[PDB]
C-alpha cells in the first residue's frame, strides 16, 4: 500500500489529472459479420 | 483573359456607335530591360530575340505577385526565360569580331542584365520562400566590392 | 435642385439605416461546435455497457 | 467546413468548466463584434484605415489569395476604412468650399 | 462638385453603420465527443495532435 | 483555449474492415557517421 501512499509532486507527470483508466476495458464500435472459406476454382490446367 | 477599356466621354451627341468587336492588345511590362541596343544595327537577330524572351521574363515575373502562382514552377518557368535572355545575349557575343572593346561592352550588357533578371528572380524567390537556384551560381550576381581572378 | 437631392437622400438614408438595424438583429447566429473529451470520472458513469455491442447475441 | 473543432487533449474540464469557457468564448466574440460595431474607437477607426488603404489594392492585385469583390471590400472589415476615409475626405471637401 | 460631395456624406455615414452584415461565426456551443472517436483517445494507439487535417470521426 | 486539437470532420464509417490510415509528417532518416575525440582503443 506504501507505494500508493508515496505519491508526490513528481509523479504529476504520470499521474494526477486521470487521463487514462488501465482497470476500466474500452470498446471500439463492433459489428456484426460472418466469415466462410470458400472454394475457388482454376480456369486451365493447373499443373507444372 | 482580355480587357477592352471604354472612354466614357460625350461632349455632345449622344447617337454613338457601338464597338462590340475586340480589339485588345497587350502592353509592356516596363521591369528589366537590357543594358545596351547599339547591336541592333549589327546583329538583328539576337537583339530581337532577346528582347522577346526579357519581355515573356516580365511578363512571366508580373504574375508572380499573384499569390496562385506561388510555387517551384513558377520559379523555374523565371530561371529557364532567365537563360534565354542570356542565350541570345551571348550568342552576340560569339559573334563579335576580335575587337576587345566590344567584347569588354558586350559583357557589360551580358553581367549587367543577368544581375537584373537574377536580381528579380530572387525577389520572387525570397517572398515565395523557395530557397532554389538552378542557374549554376551565375558570377554575375552575389558578388559585389570583389572579383574572382578569372576576367577579360 | 440641390435641396431637393439632400432631403431625399437624408431620407432613403434613413429609411436604409432604421431598415437594415432590423435585420442585423434578426440575423441568423451562425454556431460552431467545439468539442471536449468527457473527463475520466464522467466517462467511466457514462460509458457503454457491453450490451451496446451485443450485434453478436 | 471546418465547422467542428475538437481539442483532442483530455483536459479533463468538467461541465461547469465547460460552462465558465463557454461563457467566456461568448462574451470575447462579443466584444469582437462590439469591436466593429457603432461602438468604435479612434485608434480602431485609424487603424481600420489603414488597413484598407493597404488591402483594397492588396486583394484586386490578387496578392494574397483568390477573393471575389464582395468578400475583399468585406473580408477583413475593409469597408469600415473606405467609409471613414471617405468621410474624411467630404468633411475635409464641405469645408474648403465653404 | 457639391452633389456628388453630398452622395459621398450619405454614403459615408450609410456605409460606416452598415458594416454589421458580414461577421465571424458568433456563438460557441460545446458538445461531448461522439461515443467511438472518445474511446479511440483514452486507448493506446493514439499520436499527438497536429492542429488541422479534419480528422475523420464515426457517426 | 485549445492545447492540442483538430478540426472535426463527420463521416459515417464502416464500423470495421476498412483500414483507416491516419496522416503523418514528412520526415526522412539517415544513418550518419560520428567521430570520436580521443583515442577509441582498450
Amino acid at each position: 500500500i506504501s507505494q500508493l501512499v508515496s505519491y508526490g509532486a513528481q509523479d504529476v507527470y504520470l499521474t494526477g489529472n486521470p487521463q487514462i483508466t488501465f482497470f476500466k476495458a474500452v470498446y471500439r464500435r463492433y459489428t456484426n459479420f460472418a466469415m466462410e472459406s470458400i472454394q475457388q476454382t482454376f480456369d486451365g490446367t493447373t499443373d507444372f | 483573359w482580355l480587357f477592352f477599356f471604354a472612354l466614357a466621354v460625350i461632349y455632345m451627341i449622344y447617337k454613338r456607335d457601338v464597338f462590340k468587336k475586340i480589339a485588345v492588345n497587350l502592353k509592356m511590362n516596363g521591369v528589366s530591360i537590357p543594358f545596351v541596343d547599339k547591336y541592333s544595327k549589327q546583329y538583328p537577330t539576337y537583339t530581337k530575340n532577346a528582347l522577346f524572351h526579357v519581355t515573356r521574363f516580365n511578363n512571366a515575373y508580373q504574375k508572380t505577385f499573384e499569390y496562385k502562382n506561388i510555387s517551384i514552377d513558377t520559379i523555374n518557368n523565371l530561371f529557364s526565360i532567365r537563360d534565354d535572355v542570356l542565350y541570345n545575349i551571348s550568342e552576340i557575343k560569339l559573334r563579335l569580331p576580335n575587337d576587345l572593346t566590344q567584347e569588354k561592352e558586350i559583357n557589360y550588357m551580358y553581367e549587367k542584365t543577368d544581375q537584373r533578371l537574377m536580381e528579380y528572380i530572387t525577389d520572387v524567390k525570397s517572398r515565395f520562400h523557395i530557397n532554389i537556384y538552378p542557374g549554376t551560381m551565375s558570377s554575375a550576381f552575389e558578388a559585389r566590392n570583389y572579383r574572382a581572378s578569372n576576367d577579360i | 435642385g440641390a435641396f431637393t437631392s439632400f432631403v431625399l437622400m437624408l431620407l432613403f438614408t434613413g429609411i436604409i439605416l432604421i431598415a437594415t438595424n432590423e435585420l442585423t438583429y434578426n440575423r441568423p447566429r451562425e454556431i460552431q461546435y467545439r468539442y471536449l473529451p468527457r473527463d475520466l470520472d464522467s466517462f467511466i458513469r457514462t460509458q457503454e455497457m457491453p450490451s451496446a455491442i451485443f450485434s453478436s447475441m | 467546413d471546418n465547422v467542428g473543432s475538437l481539442e483532442l487533449n483530455n483536459l479533463s474540464t468538467a461541465e461547469d468548466v465547460a460552462t465558465l469557457q463557454n461563457q467566456l468564448n461568448k462574451l470575447a466574440e462579443e466584444k469582437h463584434k462590439r469591436s466593429t460595431w457603432k461602438g468604435l474607437t479612434f485608434r480602431i477607426a485609424v487603424q481600420d484605415m489603414w488597413e484598407a488603404l493597404t488591402g483594397i489594392p492588396t486583394d484586386i492585385y490578387q496578392n494574397s489569395g483568390r477573393v471575389s469583390l464582395k468578400e475583399l471590400l468585406t473580408r477583413d472589415d475593409r469597408l469600415r476604412g473606405l467609409g471613414l476615409i471617405f468621410f474624411l475626405v467630404a468633411v475635409v471637401s464641405i469645408f474648403f468650399l465653404a
